[PDB]
């Protein structure tokens, strides 16, 4: 079904499964257990239209259901934190995670190993604000790190028939950007070297999120604790 | 697990 | 002095770059202090060879001191892992840290916390050989990571010349192994992807590692420990 | 007064 897709169909198709921008609930008034809340908050109603688009991911739903959770289990905080640095973009030293709570590395500082994570995805925003990066180039490496962040017995075959579909998807969009043959594998190479950053980020951010499930600070949802537990910290 | 079934839906 | 060499210069100044494949102590079944004893005086070792290997990679000396510094203080274990990747492509189901240190799956489980990461590494090494990984192609990966890893945790533009460099040398070896245009940014995308696995790897074995540190399983060379010192 | 830097200068 996802292998007879056009290039311009699979931009399509994704730009058309894309989540809303959810607000925060928060109040303009003066800690670290009120923004870590209002993080923890954001991420576990993201987390539910984060599942409705992953089922819109063309060949996600062709995958077993314990291998569809697998791969959201891995990527979730990947895929938020991809999110949060696309909002980002227009937006220079500034985290935007709701329209209402935009936040600056000083403002990180009030939670504590929470700077370290914040300059991290600053500086992934600026890079991604240097590239230009496209909407269009957005979707596809989200649902690649979807795809890719837990593959690593015909599932993985065409997980990979995918991937493959997307990167040439890439390719297209950059061809039409009239980007010469080699400007188009330079940035494509420049694009997907992004995601071991972003993996870098997540387990940074997950053993962070970890420490504040312990350390009791905020509280978590049900659904943020089984992603948690995911990854055995 | 509430991704199981929030997948099932 | 790296952006003016050609595609097969990069090649064959990688390939001459490689470090030399160090052995084990040669001798009784592994306990879990054994076996992390191994395992980081090999590192140890490795480590220094990593340092010549990193100012041999075009474009390396190029950057300043603290850069170089960072580098390596980032992506040592990732350099570390996917060779140790690597060098386990010919020997499925065991990793071959060294020559005379080949371990299956079984005696990833004498020290706790260690068969996931093992795991992880076979996963890594299955799919190399799926993919038929070449040598000119680990090289450029390889020396990708140690450009890569730290390179957005900060001269910069510098270091993305010399990515570009990388790619188009990639490129390069797949349109000479036949591939056509399609297969060969496929092929160059599929192989980019290990690295997002390759830099999960490397955090799991350094929050073990540290973890072998708190429980003082073995002690740690003042190298190992600065280089592990240099993350969270 | 790192050890990686005395590997890296000689
Ligand atoms: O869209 C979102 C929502 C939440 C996060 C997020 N970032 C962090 C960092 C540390 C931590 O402990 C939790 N985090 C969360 I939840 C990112 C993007
Ligand atoms: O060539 C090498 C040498 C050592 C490692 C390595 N892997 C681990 C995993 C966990 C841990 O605590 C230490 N590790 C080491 I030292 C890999 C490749």
């Amino acid at each position: 079904l996802a292998l007879s897709l056009t290039a311009d169909q699979m931009v399509s198709a994704l730009l058309d499964a894309e989540p809303p921008i959810l607000y925060s609930e928060y109040d303009p008034t003066r800690s670290e257990a009120s923004m870590m809340g209002l993080l923890t908050n954001l991420a576990d109603r993201e987390l539910v239209h984060m599942i409705n688009w992953a089922k819109r991911v063309p060949g996600f739903v062709d995958l077993t259901l314990h291998d569809q959770v697998h791969l959201l289990e891995c990527a979730w905080l990947e895929i938020l934190m991809i999110g949060l640095v696309w909002r980002s973009m227009e937006h220079p030293g500034k985290l935007l995670f709701a329209p209402n709570l935009l936040l600056d590395r000083n403002q990180g500082k009030c939670v504590e190993g929470m700077v370290e994570i914040f300059d991290m995805l600053l500086a992934t925003s600026s890079r991604f604000r240097m590239m230009n990066l496209q909407g269009e180039e957005f979707v596809c490496l989200k649902s690649i790190i979807l795809l890719n962040s837990g593959v690593y017995l015909e599932e993985k075959d065409h997980i990979h028939r995918v991937l493959d579909k997307i990167t040439d998807t890439l390719i297209h969009l950059m061809a039409k950007a009239g980007l010469t043959l080699q400007q188009q594998h330079q940035r494509l190479a420049q694009l997907l070297l992004i995601l071991s950053h972003i993996r870098h980020m997540s387990n940074k951010g997950m053993e962070h999120l970890y420490s504040m499930k312990c350390k009791n600070v905020v509280p978590l949802s049900d659904l943020l604790l089984e992603m948690l537990d995911a990854h055995r910290l | 697990k509430i991704l199981h079934r929030l997948l099932q839906d």
